[PDB]
């Protein structure tokens, strides 16, 4: 990771953005006031 | 009709005491 | 971090626990 240079082994995948998007879509705040 | 592939809706409800999961969320990590 | 503050024990991993790994 970033707080852990030790990261999960991978050669072609997608991990962080995946859960990121899961939580994002979960928000349902179609007008999410944010960044 | 179909596309060999299933999907999820957005109008169902919750017992609020479930015991089922599914790899449609990608918590990979 | 998740491991940097835990050893010989850890959160399970089948759900979205990596949220922890991005603490």
């Amino acid at each position: 990771h970033l707080p852990f240079s030790k990261s999960e082994n991978p050669v072609l995948s997608t991990i962080a953005f995946l859960v990121g998007l899961v939580n994002p879509k979960t928000v349902q705040s179609m007008t999410q006031r944010a960044i | 009709s179909h596309s060999n592939i299933d999907y999820q809706t957005l109008l169902a409800n919750s017992d609020h005491a479930k015991f089922t999961i599914e790899p449609g969320v990608l918590p990979v990590g």
